């Protein structure tokens, strides 16, 4: 029912590794400060996406048991979760409470960033769906770890070894759901449901970058490897 | 061949 000392240890360790990320206030303040062209926003996106991959590899290496997995499976998990984890992190930043009228301006700035209108509606539908869940910092950290340690990822040789590492993270998350929302017993299932909505963003990620309203789509070598561009 | 990712994982 309640968290065990081992689970609390796992939780604080996941929280410490996760907090090594970029400040949500820093990112939203830049977007809200002034309007940028589709070209400036494309450059901001590639820089933010390159840094996110680097921070994600460090968070993943610290995930208990990750370094014991086969080296090829290690790459397949990272390649399979990188884009999903970046969208989950954008949804987290999107739903952070801000002064009156700021989240309306943040939405309008993201709508006019340069992204193709075809992707605007599915993106905001996911962001709003995440927001309705009123997720805590610990829930975002554990859900990101669960997304990375997905055994049902493509090209995984040893799925059972991945399952063994994901299961204790799922157990901690379920206990937090029962504690933070005892009136909503559907909460844990709702979180796992939102992960299938995440997976549907992975299908058109390359197109989302290529269809950006710019003439030149320049990427860093690391981005070319993670996003398939 | 994911050379940069392999490098970021190994060292
Ligand atoms: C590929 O298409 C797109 C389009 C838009 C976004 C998007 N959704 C955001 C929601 C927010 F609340 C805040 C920023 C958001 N972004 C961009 C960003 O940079 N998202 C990082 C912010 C840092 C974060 C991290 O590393 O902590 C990691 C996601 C900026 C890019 C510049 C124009 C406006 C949108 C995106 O995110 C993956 N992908």
């Amino acid at each position: 029912m309640e968290l065990t000392p081992d689970q609390q240890t796992l939780l604080h360790f996941i929280m410490d590794s996760y907090n090594k990320q970029r400040m949500p206030q820093e990112i939203t303040n830049k977007i809200l400060k002034e309007a940028f062209s589709a070209e400036e926003n494309f450059l901001i996106l590639t820089e933010m996406a390159t840094n996110h991959v680097q921070v994600l590899v460090e968070f993943t290496k610290k995930l208990p048991g990750f370094q014991t997995l086969d080296h090829e499976d290690q790459i397949a998990l990272l390649k399979g979760s990188a884009v999903e984890a970046m969208f989950l992190r954008s949804a987290e930043i999107f739903n952070k409470k801000l002064p009156s009228g700021h989240s309306d301006l943040l939405e309008a700035r993201i709508r006019n960033s340069g992204i193709s209108d075809e992707y605007i509606t599915p993106m905001f539908s996911f962001y709003k769906s995440i927001g309705e869940l009123k997720m805590t910092q610990e829930e975002y950290a554990l859900l990101t770890a669960i997304v990375i340690l997905s055994p049902d990822r493509q090209y995984i040789k040893d799925r059972e070894a991945v399952e063994k590492l994901q299961e204790p993270l799922l157990d901690v998350l379920q206990k937090l759901c029962k504690i933070h929302q005892p009136e909503n017993p559907q909460h844990f299932a709702c979180l796992l449901g939102r992960l299938t909505e995440l997976r549907t963003f992975n299908h058109h990620h390359a197109e989302m970058l290529m269809s950006w309203r710019v003439n030149d789509h320049k990427f860093t070598p690391l981005l070319c490897e993670i996003w398939d561009v | 061949d994911h050379q940069l990712l392999r490098y970021l994982l190994d060292k």
